[PDB]
């Protein structure tokens, strides 16, 4: 909802509106970057470009994280089976 | 009691151990609901007379 | 038309909830004490923004008082003592329902609606940072509260008229050109 | 056994994610107000 | 790997949308789970002194009947061959070999 807002408020744009990101693609590009998934759109604005670029970041983490802690619960779990 | 510590196994879903003599460690083993195992060797010897 | 009467109601129904959610006190089903000898006894509470009340065992009812602060630790226990955001988000929703009001009685300026839209997704953003800072400082079982999911929902409902209230600045200055 | 991580553990991410969203806002807005001033 | 078209529909988007939530957590399991496979393999301490064969219950151990070898464990005061002389005592099958 920042990324719609951010691309499509200003009105100084709209010479067909200036980029493809709306509310209802927003929210696909959104799921898409979290899923480290292919491209459709890329944000071309400054303050669309910030809004991606914290996003991928958030995503990196989270989904390292997932990954990393997954293998301790697998590994952990996989050693102990009991003196 | 014992029936009181084997009782208290059976109902802890696993979150408690009972320490008691082998001979009937080994006896409630065999015994339905078979919901018990012997673990580990002895940690002293003794005997009935 | 229609879009403006969902704005309106949406508004209100997210102001609305966020305000229950901050004075009610049932956001963390903990087990605690209510009662501020050497003895004690912790019986199921439920908690909330400011204070702890018991609902069950002798006193049932007792609304004891919490003491939030019984440099990075400092400045959480701080912001969630004075529940800064939560109440923040409280004030960008009035503030963002007061800019749709003035809507109606000024409609030259199409910069009211476009204000309503940046608090409303800006409550939103605070609210986020509520619930942050809430289950951070918070952390033996516990459950969240329908107090606690009214501000969840909150951000929701402030979402969705917040990307209403930005189609209606934008539809509007679209009819701006059309005419031009 | 291990824990599941919890929003305390990965909570720079949010703060982080929180702020660049304000800041993003924050720099369209000016470069609207900015454009606005222009005309 | 794979970046070219991607849905432009409700309906198709929906689909592409649980494949790459399933995608997600199949290969961050595999990745996950090899890690383990990998890391447990590896901790694993080859077998040394007699303790580590104590507390094992997989391999069994076993002495002559007739000899040094078995007198020394029913006499041993020590609690880490103590503790294997009754089980290689009242074990089956007999371990003791002839």
């Amino acid at each position: 909802v920042v990324l719609f807002l951010v691309s499509r408020f200003s009105p100084y744009e709209w010479h067909q509106p200036p980029n493809e990101f709306g509310i209802f693609n927003s929210l696909w590009f959104s799921l898409g970057a979290f899923m480290q998934q292919g491209c459709d759109i890329s944000p071309r604005s400054l303050s669309g470009r910030i809004v991606g670029g914290v996003w991928w970041f958030f995503t990196l983490i989270i989904i390292s994280s997932y990954t990393a802690n997954l293998a301790a619960f697998l590994t952990v779990e996989r050693m102990v089976s009991p003196s | 009691t014992t029936a009181e510590g084997v009782a208290r196994v059976r109902k802890s879903k696993g979150k408690f151990a009972f320490l008691l003599e082998s001979t009937m460690n080994e006896y409630i083993e065999q015994r339905k609901p078979c919901d018990t195992m012997k673990v580990g060797g002895n940690l002293d010897s003794k005997g009935y007379g | 038309g229609v879009q403006m009467l969902l704005t309106i109601v949406g508004a209100f129904a997210a102001f609305s909830l966020m305000t229950i959610a901050v004075g009610t006190d049932y956001w963390l089903y903990s087990r605690g004490v209510c009662k501020t000898s050497k003895k004690n006894e912790e019986v199921m509470t439920h908690s909330g923004l400011w204070r702890t009340c018991c609902l069950e065992g002798n006193f049932k009812g007792l609304c004891k008082q919490i003491d939030h602060f019984p440099t990075a630790e400092y400045f959480l226990r701080a912001v969630r003592a004075s529940s800064i955001f939560p109440i923040l988000s409280v004030i960008l929703l009035f503030m963002g329902g007061l800019c749709i009001a003035a809507s109606e009685f000024y409609k030259t300026r199409h910069n009211i609606i476009l204000s309503a839209g940046i608090f409303f997704v800006s409550a939103g953003l605070s609210n986020i940072i509520g619930i942050i800072v809430y289950i951070s400082a918070n952390a033996n079982s516990y459950s969240y509260g329908w107090s606690f999911y009214f501000g969840a929902l909150s951000f929701i409902i402030a979402e969705m008229v917040g990307v209403l209230a930005v189609h209606m600045f934008i539809d509007r200055h679209k009819q701006l050109r059309a005419t031009a | 056994k291990t824990s599941a991580l919890s929003l305390s553990n990965v909570a720079g991410v949010f703060y982080i994610l929180v702020g660049g969203l304000g800041l993003a806002m924050l720099v369209a807005l000016i470069e609207f107000c900015y454009k606005s001033r222009a005309e | 790997q794979g970046c070219d078209i991607s849905p432009r529909s409700l309906s198709g988007r929906i689909v592409g949308g649980v494949w790459w939530f399933f995608t997600l957590i199949i290969i961050s399991s595999y990745t996950a789970n090899l890690a383990a496979f990998l890391t447990v393999e590896r901790m694993v301490s080859p077998i040394e002194s007699a303790e580590d064969l104590a507390k094992q219950t997989e391999i069994a151990y076993g002495t002559l009947d007739s000899g040094s070898t078995k007198e020394f464990f029913r006499r041993s005061k020590i609690a880490v061959y103590e503790k294997m002389w009754t089980y290689m005592r009242s074990a089956e099958p007999s371990v003791f070999t002839r």
